[PDB]
């Protein structure tokens, strides 16, 4: 799976 | 106090599971497994976003483990730390595959 939102 | 989770409404694992009625039964990933590992369906394709961290995973591959794709991308997430342990996070960096899946992009 990829992270298309990693928390800032 | 300092932390807390980015999406309250779905601290409870009952409602994450609810979020997944219309998951794609097309794969290999389930509901229970998702919503176990925190995560809980955006409606859209196969995005998911953790409801303590708020990291969002998408293009699951066949062989994805919730968990492990979760400590991989999200290790700080204080979930994955609160469930799995800091040990397994460790681990989990470590297994080729994950490792050359963390470098690539
Ligand atoms: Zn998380």
């Amino acid at each position: 799976a990829i992270a298309y939102f990693i928390p800032d | 106090g300092n932390y807390f989770p980015q999406y309250p409404e779905y601290a409870i694992e009952t409602a994450r599971l609810r979020t997944f009625e219309a998951w794609p039964r097309n794969l290999k990933q389930k509901p229970h497994q998702l919503a176990e590992a925190g995560f809980f369906y955006t409606g859209v394709g196969d995005r998911v976003r953790c409801f303590s961290c708020g990291g969002g995973l998408m293009d699951w591959n066949d062989n994805d483990e919730p968990w492990e794709q979760h400590a991989l991308w999200l290790s700080q997430c204080r979930f994955v730390k609160l469930m799995k342990g800091q040990l397994y996070i460790d681990t989990v960096a470590a297994k080729p595959v994950l490792a050359e899946e963390k470098e690539e992009s």
